[PDB]
RNA sequence: CCUUCUCAAACAUUCUGUUUGGUAGUGAGUGAUACUCUUUGGAGUUAACUUGAAAUUGCCUUAAA
RNA sequence: GUUCUUUGUAAAGUGCCUUCGAAGAGUCGAGUUGUUUGGGAAUGCAGCUCUAAGUGGGUGGUUCCAUCUAAAGCUAA
RNA sequence: CUUAGUAACGCGAGUGAAGCGGCAAAAGCUCAAAUUUGAAAUCUGGUACCUUCGGUGCCCGAGUUGUAAUUUGGAGAGGG
């Protein structure tokens, strides 16, 4: 590899005030209510339906915990 | 109704703060063409038959504005509440905060542009001050802080 | 004896004449021509004595002999516990390599990892290298041209052991090749851990060869250098050598020092050998200054007759500043006073101090009385670039340093005060720095 | 530079925010006619990217078109047909609704000096670069004809067309092979 | 902090180079006779309008 | 949201030397022991230092409409 | 070739040392309904419910490795 | 041209490619993305002249919701 690079923090400042801002999608609403009443046992398979890749899913349910837990724990 | 992000503009500053802060901004017009040639020109014939401080003036280009903030140079930042792409400037308050840099929003863009010779100037911030002003400056951010931050304390939330 | 009795390549021996040091030390004498042969040596030679060419010229008389390109292989690999013996190890191969056509870099903790890879892949002959980071490239960096590491030395293996890099130290070991490696190292002492890394290490049988109050100002991060200016101005007149943790911190507080008209002498690895000698040789004998210097510099350096030592910055070998003292005092006419600047958040030290038990002090400054230069160093970096960049990279030295600290219970960079910090620099904008924090 | 933001913005078209403005737009692009002029556009990030360039000779319109030929393709006909001066140059989308798609479409003025002097813009007044749209020369134009690198597009490299004439086509020469 | 250093160019700390290049240039025209000094419009206008 | 009491003479006229006059202030707080004073109650003087212009009560009409 | 102009602390190229170091979203993709091929992995194209990440993603052969960096455009033979 | 009437499909009738190899010709580049901010330095149009497929001075407007320098990973940028 020669070009992969990395994210340098600016992208990921950027990211992150992204998601702040602009708030959650209603399919993200519903993923993070399942997983704060369901789980992810209930919350993955929604995010699989709507994305339709495992991993993708998996990825989506991850960022929504980490948002959760900045959110609840501060 | 709008989400908490929208309806974050319009609540401005008061009548005596949003002139105070522009009578201080008139004391900084970057020069306009005329002016910009007119002393080119003098210099030039200064110099046709044979030292002065860095130049003072407010930096108002979104992009400039946009690259000035992250970085904390900025001092004070005015934001346009009347912009049709609306999204080219959602993120600027956040980002400010964000940054802690000083902020606020002024009603109208032509208001921002008529300060800078511009017929409509999406963003306002001052960099670098007089020495004299440097008081003025301190007490302006901090009547500003005080308006916008306490005042408005729930601009970002009640949708 | 001198260098001029040995079979050594003519840029070689010039730049040993550049260098300015004609006579062979003890210890150079006795391990110079045994490394030469490449027979694997290791010793309990304190720092400072020399051991760094030592062990330096039979790896560039290697390189000269064996002739292959940079493209070709990685040549020599240096291992060093701390950045600033790193950056010490590469000047020092820089100065005796400036005749020498070989090439040269550095692999330091904290630093750009883009630009190391890059300079990897282009091919280092003489790489000297922090084991943390040489870990890293040698696992997670493609093109890497290890497989013909032809000698290994390792400076100060009880440090390295002591901070906590022997697993690491194996991994490397594990990774490296051992059929052509010659292996040798040094340090000041060595315990049963450092002769089992050793044995480990060395293939063959190695050759063995053998040769006050504690005074402290809690100030805080931003005021620092106000009062350190503070005390050196109404100190005038006397002989004070100030420690620090960087060479281009140091670099910039000379500079600044001498733009605001006051005499003072930096001593630096960065600094030219012929011109550090120099330096040192005038404060020495000038009887009155101030020497800015760096803990690596004059960890065995002599020390003068001097009436202050300042460790103005946090020691880069605690256990070395902590017993210094006792032989300072013996070793000077007039007992120099120690005196030390403690961070609010850095008084952890004070239960070392303690440890130790020897006699200290509490010294006090008053706030109202002050240098208050603070508008003066802001407007004058504001308005002058080069001094700017200079205060600039003395900010990231700094920090780096910081971070890289073994005493990482006593000092952490997320205690300390950035703002502050760039405001004692005169930043009022903290320039960024790449630190893991 | 807030190209950055506006770009990171815009891919989570989800949002409240996003949301908001997609209903508030069709609603008052709704009230407009099927193809209207447009003062400037906007997503500015979008389209700085597809050429875009805030000087005269640049012209940006809107198009409406009904839901279910790309509606893409589509609509850069529908502009170009009318602007017949102009020269379609790219297309982005910006919002839709149940019952219309709503696409916006850059065109550049070849007949403009500022265009025609401009090194880096020139080359569109060129005649060959008449009608992009209607040959399907433009990004979706190339997209809907299959034009691309790899066993994807093998059978489809260059066009549907040409290789009939390859395949039906009996090659002899002066002395048979 | 901020969020990537940048370092400083020397511009920022310098005078304006395009504005010495217009200068320049503005010495240029003069010389050859092409731009009248403000002070010689003045001149000349002063004695013209009457 | 206005700006601040930017010099007057006699001699000498070496083109500036001698003498005189004109200077009534943001507040609060901390603080190093001498001067007198009237006898009592403190009235004026005397080192030094912090401050976001900080702060809780000493018994005429055209900058018209 | 002949020349008149050059202009200014102006511009460009190489090696070394230091500090930084940004890549195209209703887009890929999945789902579904039609078209295309003699194409077995309908790839490709067409309507639409859905719609992602940046040490990431696509294309492949093997329990890892090989190549590239799509969602922008110009170019005579 | 060859691969080749081969792979593949249909497994009948028939349809039917592509890498490699040789030949003809070979030129690579232009934007987006990181601040010129010690000076919108960019450009359309009108006017007076000249050495007119255009050039200069002046004027007006477009542009700061981005026109002027550099760069497309083959990297690239600020300094010595």
């Amino acid at each position: 590899s020669y070009k992969k690079g990395a994210a340098s923090n600016r992208t990921k400042f950027v990211r992150s005030l992204v998601r702040e801002i602009a708030g959650l999608s209603p399919y993200e609403r519903r993923l993070i209510d399942l997983i704060r009443n369901s789980g992810e046992k209930r919350a993955r398979k929604v995010a699989k339906k709507r994305l339709g890749s495992f991993t993708r899913a998996k990825a989506k349910v991850e960022e929504m915990n980490n948002i959760i837990a900045a959110s609840r724990r501060h | 109704k709008v989400p908490p992000t929208i309806a974050q503009f319009q609540y401005t500053l008061d009548r005596n703060t949003a002139a105070e802060t522009f009578k201080l901004f008139n004391k900084y017009r970057p020069e306009t063409a005329a002016e910009k040639k007119e002393r080119l020109t003098k210099e030039a014939a200064a110099v046709a038959e044979g030292a002065s401080p860095k130049p003072y003036a407010v930096k108002y280009g979104l992009n400039h504005v946009v690259a000035l903030i992250e970085n904390k140079k900025a001092k004070l930042v005015l934001i346009a509440n009347d912009v049709d792409p609306i999204e080219l400037v959602v993120f600027l308050p956040a980002l400010c905060k964000k940054m802690g840099v000083p902020y606020a929003i002024v009603k109208g863009k032509a208001r921002l542009g008529t300060l800078v010779n511009q017929k409509t100037s999406a963003v306002a911030a001052l960099t670098e001050v007089r020495a004299e002003d440097e008081a003025a400056l301190a007490k302006l951010v901090s009547t500003i802080d005080a308006n916008f931050a306490d005042k408005y304390d729930e601009v970002k939330k009640h949708w | 004896e001198k260098f001029e009795e040995l079979k050594l390549s003519q840029p070689t021996l010039k730049a040993i004449e550049k260098m300015g040091f004609t006579t062979m030390t003890s210890v150079q004498a006795r391990t110079i021509p045994p490394l030469l042969a490449g027979r694997d040596v290791l010793g309990a030679a304190k720092t400072g004595s020399g051991k760094t060419l030592a062990f330096l010229i039979p790896a560039i008389e290697l390189l000269h002999s064996l002739k292959f390109k940079p493209r070709n292989g990685t040549g020599i690999i240096v291992i060093t516990p701390t950045r600033e013996l790193a950056l010490q190890i590469f000047g020092v191969a820089r100065e005796l390599m400036e005749f020498h056509s070989q090439t040269f870099g550095i692999v330091i903790g904290g630093a750009n990892r883009r630009q190391e890879a890059e300079k990897l892949m282009k091919g280092v002959n003489m790489l000297i290298a922090t084991p943390g980071r040489l870990l890293d490239h040698l696992q997670n960096t493609k093109g890497f041209v290890f497989k013909n590491l032809k000698a290994l030395i390792i400076d100060e293996a009880d440090r390295i052991l002591e901070i906590g890099f022997e697993d690491e130290m194996r991994q490397i070991i594990k990774i490296l090749p051992n059929e052509d490696r010659q292996s040798m190292l040094f340090s000041a002492t060595q315990t049963t851990k450092v002769e089992d890394l050793a044995r480990i290490s060395l293939r063959p049988g190695p050759l063995f060869i053998n040769v006050l109050e504690q005074g402290y100002v809690v100030c805080d991060s931003d005021k620092r250098f106000l009062l350190l200016f503070s005390f050196l101005k109404r100190n005038q007149k006397k002989k004070i050598i100030v420690f620090l943790s960087s060479c281009n911190s140091v670099k910039y507080y000379a500079e600044l020092l001498n733009y605001i008209d006051l005499p003072v002498l930096e001593l630096h690895g960065k600094q030219k050998q012929q011109k550090r000698t120099n330096t040192f040789f005038e404060f020495c004998n000038a009887e009155r200054g101030i020497l800015i210097c760096t803990d690596v510099a004059a960890r065995g350096l002599d020390i003068p007759a001097v009436d202050w030592i300042i460790q103005f910055d946090p020691p880069d070998d605690p256990r070395d500043y902590i017993h210094r003292v006792g032989r300072t005092a013996r070793g000077t006419k007039g007992k120099g006073k120690s005196l030390m600047f403690l961070t609010p958040n850095e008084l952890g030290f004070l239960r070392y101090l303690k440890a130790s038990k020897v006699p200290l002090n509490e010294y006090e400054f008053p706030e109202n009385k002050i240098a208050n230069v603070q508008s003066q160093l802001e407007k004058l970096i504001k308005s002058n670039y080069y001094l700017h960049q200079t205060a600039k990279d003395g900010y990231r030295s700094y920090l780096q340093a910081y971070a890289s600290h073994s005493l990482k219970t006593v000092y952490q960079i997320d205690k300390l005060d950035l703002a502050k910090v760039a405001k004692s620099y005169g930043f009022p904008v903290p320039p960024k720095v790449n630190i893991t924090i | 530079g807030a190209y950055k933001y506006l770009e990171e913005l815009q891919r989570k078209k989800q949002s409240d925010v996003l949301r908001f403005l997609q209903r508030v737009r069709v609603w008052e692009y709704r009230q407009k006619n099927v193809i209207h002029r447009a003062a400037r556009p906007t997503r500015p990030d979008k389209a700085r990217r597809l050429g875009y360039k805030a000087k005269q000779g640049f012209v940006i319109y809107r198009v409406r078109v009904r839901r279910g030929r790309s509606l893409r393709a589509t609509a850069e006909e529908r502009v170009g047909r009318r602007a017949a001066n102009l020269r379609v140059l790219n297309s982005y989308w910006v919002n839709q609704d149940s019952t219309y798609k709503y696409f916006e479409v850059i065109l550049v003025d070849p007949q403009h000096k500022a265009i025609r002097r401009d090194a880096r813009y020139n080359w569109i007044c060129d005649p060959v670069h008449k009608h992009r749209e209607a040959r399907g020369l433009t990004a979706t134009g190339k997209k809907s004809r299959g034009i691309n690198k790899g066993h994807k597009f093998n059978n489809t490299k260059a066009g549907r067309r040409k290789t009939w004439k390859r395949q039906n086509t009996l090659s002899l020469w002066r002395y048979r092979k | 902090m901020p969020l990537t250093a940048v370092p400083e160019p020397k511009r920022r700390f310098v005078p304006s180079k395009n504005e010495a290049k217009r200068v320049m240039k503005i010495v240029r025209a003069i010389r050859e006779g092409r731009i009248i000094p403000p002070k010689k419009l003045k001149e000349m206008k002063e004695k013209e309008k009457i």
